[PDB]
C-alpha cells in the first residue's frame, strides 16, 4: 500500500492507526486549521476559506450539529468528523449561494453556545459542459452544447483540457437527460488507441487523489455532476461522462496535464 | 443520406474449407466516426463477435475462433465494411449481421443490418464453439413463461467482474435491438416497466407487468476485455 | 481618406500617386524586400519567408512570368505586380504543400535566365471551424462540429477567438454545404445586443487592414475558404460566417481582440 | 417535442378602438434561442412585421404604425409569444402569423405558423398604412403568367441598398415557407431551376424552366435597417 494522501481522523493526536490533521506517507493538512475551545450573546459567526478547517472541542452535543442551519441556509460540507466527541468541520469549494450558514450547539458550563458558518464566496464557473437548454441556472459552465440541437442516432463529443502546475477548480457537466456513468463518483475511461475495451471506473482511482470533493444538484429535469480537484495530480489523465436525452447524446471528455 | 442503414451483402452455400467475402453498406451516419463489427448468430441462436475495426481502420480485433481465417476491413471513402472468410468450417454457419458502436456511446450496438446467411457444407447444436479464456455470460433462465402484469426478472452472471452490461432485444423475423444502455440506461422508446440494474459478475433486467408486447429474446453483453461476450438469451413467453 | 498601410506600386520610388515598398500615412513595408538585377547554370533557386517580397528589374518578358510553375508545383502568389517593367513578387502566407515552385523568364542580354522560387514551408493550423467530416484532407482546423451531427432545422455556433499582442494566424472554415456569405472577402456582422439587424459587409471594412490575403480549396463537395491576418488590429473585431447543408445549419463566429 | 411547429391562437373580430391580445405556442425547438416575430398578411395580401422580440426578451422592436399600442412579450419557460394589440384600427384587419429567425441563419423566417385571423369592425385597398421612413421594397411584375418551359425572372428592386434579399414562397391556403436565403442560397428540397442574384438596390429570382408546382406568390424581403420590410409579391401563373 502506497497510502499518501491527506489526513482527518481517517482509518488505514494518535490512537490500523488514526491520522489528525506498505509504505504511508502522511501529508501535513494542506489548509488552515480553526480551533474553538469550549463569543457576542453566546454565539459565535466565522467565515470560511474554501478547503479550511474548523474543529470544535467540546463533549456535549445533545442532537445532531452542524447537519441544519440557523437562518434560510443550508451550509453543507461533505466531511463532518465526529470522533472522541471532537467534531470536525470541512469548508466545502462549492456552494449553490452565498446567503449560506450551518449551525451547532455546544452545552458548555450551563449555557448554550451556538457556532454560525458562513462562506467567502467566490463567483465560480465550472470547467466542463452545459448540454441543457434553460439560459436560468445557478450555475456558470465553460463550455456549452445544447443537446437538443443534436441529431437523432448522433454522438458529439465536447472536450474539457486542464493544464495547471497545481489545481484549485470545479469539473462538471448538466445533463437534461441520463447521465452514463454514475458521474463524477465513477467515470467512463479514455478510447484506446487500439481496438481495446474502456470501462466503467471509480474517478477517485482514475485521479489518485484523497477527499475528492464530489457535488451535485437538480434544476427541473436537468441534473448536475461536478467534482473539486486541488493540487498536482501525479500524471495526465483523462476520462468520460456521457449524457444522453431520447435519441441523442453527446458526450463530455476531460483531459487533466501534470 | 436518411436515417441509419446497414445492409449486408453475399453469403450464400460454400463447402468446407472454402472462401467467400461479405459486404456491408453503410448510409446514414459519419461512418468514419464509428466502431465496426461482423456479430453472427448460430442456428441455437447464440451472438458471437466475428470481428471488429476502429473508426481509423487501423486498429482490428479477431477472437480466437476465427484469428488467421478472416479479415477485417473498411473503406471509409465508399462507407463500406468488408470481411474475407478463409478456410470456412461447420462452426461458421450462421447470419451474419454488420453492427456499430461509438467509443461515446459505452460501445452499444445501437445498429443492426437484417443480416446475410451462410451456410457451410454429423450432426451438432449448442455450445458454438466460443466459451475459452474470455467473460462467459450465463443468463438464466432460457425460457421465460410468465403471466400478463407479473413482475419477472431475468439474470445475467459473469465468469469474472464486469463493470456494465448491455441489453438487447430480439423478435423473430429480426435483427437484436439495442434495449438497456450501460447496465441501467433504458434505450429510446422502451417502456419505463423495463429496469435494468448489477454490478461485478451479477446483473438483471425486470420489467414491473409484463404484457404481449415483452415477448421476445433478451441478451447481455459485456464489454470489460477482449473478447466482446453475449449470453445465450431469456426466451420471454406469454402463453 | 485616411489611407493608413503597406504600399507596392498602389494608385491613390513614385511617379493620385503611386508608392514603391485627408492623412495618407505611408508605412514602410513590414518585411525584407529581395531584389535581383539583370545564377547557376542560367537559373536562379530562391527561398522566400510568409510575406517576404522579390522584386525582378528586367524589360523583356515575352510572355506571362511567374503566373506557372518549373515543375510539378503552382505557386500562387496573390501579388505580381507589373509596372515599368519591375515585376514584383510577394510570398504567401498559405500554401496547398510544400513541394510548389514558381517560375519567371528574363530576356537579359542573349542568354535566358530562369528564375525558381520555393517556400520555406511551416506546418500551419487554421484557427477556424471544420464542419465536413472528412478526416482525409491537407487542412488542419483548431475546432471542428461535423455539421451531419446537428439536427434538421438546427443552428449551432462555434466559436474562435484570437488575443494576441501581433497577430500572424490563417482564420478560416471548411464546409460540405453553402456557405453565406461569400467568405471571407465579405462577412455577416456580429449580433446585436438590441433589436437591430446585423448586414453583410467586406471584411476588408470590418478589420480595417490592407493586403487582407485570401485563400481558397474545394476537397470534393468540401469548400475550404481562409484569410491572412499579420500585425496589430486598431479595435476588437467580430464577424460571422454561415455553413449550411440541406436542413442542417451551424455559423462559425470570430472575435479577434487588440 | 417532434419538429417545429407555431400555433397561434386569439383573434375574431373587436370593434374600432377596442383591445385584444394574441398568442402563440412553440414546440419542437429551443425557443430562447430564436427571435420572434409577428407578421401580418393584409387582405391586399401584403406582408408587414408588427413587432419583434429577441432571444432573452429584452429587446423588442415596433414598426411606427403599431408603436405605442401594441405589446410583444415572451414566456421562455411556457415556451409562449404574446402580442397585446390595443385602440385596435381598421387597418389592423389582417391574418397575423408567428414566425421565427435565429441571428446564425442571417434572419430568415424558416418557420411561419398558419395565422391567426383579425377582422377590426367606406372602403379600402392598397399600400398598408406603411412604406414611410424605411427601405422599401418594389417587385415586379405584380402578375408573371408563362408557359411551362419558359426562362422567368422576377424583380426586387429596393428604395436604397441593401446587403441581402430572402426570397419567401406562398401558395393559397397556406402561410410564406422559406425559398432561397441570404440573395442567393436556396431553401432545403427547392429545385435546382431556381436561381437568385443581386446587389444593392436591385435583386432577382430567376426559374430556368417554369412548371406547374412553381405556381404561387413569391416575396422578396430585407433587413439591412429597421424596420423589416417585405415587397407585394410577384403572382406566377400557368393558364
Ligand atoms: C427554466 O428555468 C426557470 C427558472 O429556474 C429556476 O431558477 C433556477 C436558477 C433554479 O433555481 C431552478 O431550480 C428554478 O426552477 C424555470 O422556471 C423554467 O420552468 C425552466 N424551463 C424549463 C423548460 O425547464
Ligand atoms: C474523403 O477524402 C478522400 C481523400 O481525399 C483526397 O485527398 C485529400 C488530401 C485532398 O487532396 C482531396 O482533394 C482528395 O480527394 C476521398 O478519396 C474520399 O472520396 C472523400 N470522401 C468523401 C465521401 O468525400
Amino acid at each position: 500500500c502506497t497510502i499518501h494522501s491527506y489526513f482527518i481522523y481517517d482509518k488505514i493526536e494518535y490512537e490500523t492507526i488514526t491520522i489528525s490533521p506498505v509504505h504511508v506517507r502522511v501529508l501535513k493538512y494542506p489548509h488552515n486549521i480553526l480551533f474553538t475551545n469550549l463569543f457576542v450573546s453566546n454565539v459565535l459567526e466565522v467565515e470560511l476559506n474554501d478547503g479550511e478547517l474548523f474543529v470544535l472541542a467540546c463533549e456535549l452535543i445533545n442532537k445532531k450539529c452542524f447537519q441544519e442551519g440557523k437562518e434560510k441556509a443550508l451550509y453543507k460540507s461533505n466531511k463532518i468528523i465526529y470522533h472522541k466527541n471532537l467534531t470536525i468541520f470541512k469548508a466545502p469549494f462549492y456552494v449553490t449561494s452565498k446567503d449560506v450558514n450551518t449551525e451547532c450547539t455546544c452545552k458548555f458550563k450551563n449555557n448554550n453556545y451556538k457556532i454560525v458558518l458562513k462562506p467567502k464566496y467566490e463567483k465560480k464557473v465550472i470547467h466542463g459542459c452545459n448540454f441543457s437548454s434553460n439560459v436560468s441556472s445557478k450555475h456558470t459552465f465553460t463550455d456549452s452544447l445544447d443537446i437538443s440541437l443534436v441529431d437523432d442516432s448522433a454522438h458529439i463529443s465536447c472536450n474539457v483540457h486542464l493544464s495547471e502546475p497545481k489545481y484549485n477548480h470545479l469539473v462538471g457537466l448538466n445533463c437534461p437527460g441520463d447521465i452514463i456513468p454514475d458521474c463524477f463518483f465513477q467515470v467512463y475511461q479514455p478510447e484506446s488507441e487500439e481496438l481495446e475495451p474502456s470501462n466503467i471506473v471509480y474517478l477517485d482511482s482514475q485521479i489518485n487523489i484523497g477527499d475528492i470533493e464530489y457535488y451535485e444538484d437538480a434544476e427541473g429535469d436537468d441534473k448536475i455532476k461536478l467534482f473539486g480537484i486541488v493540487g498536482s495530480i501525479p500524471k495526465t489523465t483523462s476520462f468520460t461522462c456521457i449524457c444522453k436525452k431520447d435519441k441523442k447524446s453527446a458526450y463530455m471528455t476531460v483531459t487533466i496535464d501534470s | 443520406t436518411g436515417d441509419v442503414k446497414l445492409v449486408e451483402s453475399g453469403g450464400g452455400l460454400v463447402k468446407l474449407g472454402g472462401s467467400l467475402k461479405l459486404s456491408c453498406a453503410a448510409s446514414g451516419f459519419t461512418f468514419s466516426s464509428y466502431y465496426m463489427s461482423w456479430v453472427r448468430q448460430t442456428p441455437e441462436k447464440r451472438l458471437e463477435l466475428v470481428a471488429a475495426i476502429n473508426n481509423n481502420g487501423g486498429s482490428t480485433y479477431y477472437p480466437d475462433t476465427v484469428k488467421g481465417r478472416f479479415t477485417i476491413s473498411r473503406d471509409n471513402a465508399k462507407n463500406t465494411l468488408n470481411l474475407q472468410m478463409n478456410s470456412l468450417k461447420s462452426e461458421d454457419t450462421a447470419l451474419y449481421y454488420c453492427t456499430r458502436q461509438h467509443y461515446g456511446n459505452l460501445y452499444f450496438f445501437d445498429y443492426w443490418g437484417q443480416g446475410t446467411t451462410l451456410t457451410v457444407s454429423s450432426s451438432s447444436g449448442g455450445g458454438g464453439s466460443g466459451g475459452g479464456g474470455q467473460i462467459v455470460l450465463s443468463q438464466s433462465p432460457a425460457i421465460l413463461s410468465a403471466s400478463p402484469g407479473e413482475k419477472v426478472t431475468m439474470t445475467c452472471r459473469a465468469s469474472s467482474s464486469v463493470t456494465y452490461i448491455h441489453w438487447y432485444q430480439q423478435k423473430p423475423g429480426s435483427s437484436p435491438k439495442p434495449w438497456i444502455q450501460a447496465t441501467s440506461s433504458l434505450a429510446s422508446g422502451v417502456p419505463a416497466r423495463f429496469s435494468g440494474s448489477g454490478s461485478g459478475t451479477s446483473y438483471s433486467l425486470s420489467i414491473s407487468r409484463v404484457e404481449a408486447e415483452d415477448a421476445a429474446t433478451y441478451y447481455c453483453q459485456q464489454w470489460s476485455s477482449n473478447p466482446l461476450t453475449f449470453g445465450a438469451g431469456t426466451k420471454l413467453e406469454l402463453k
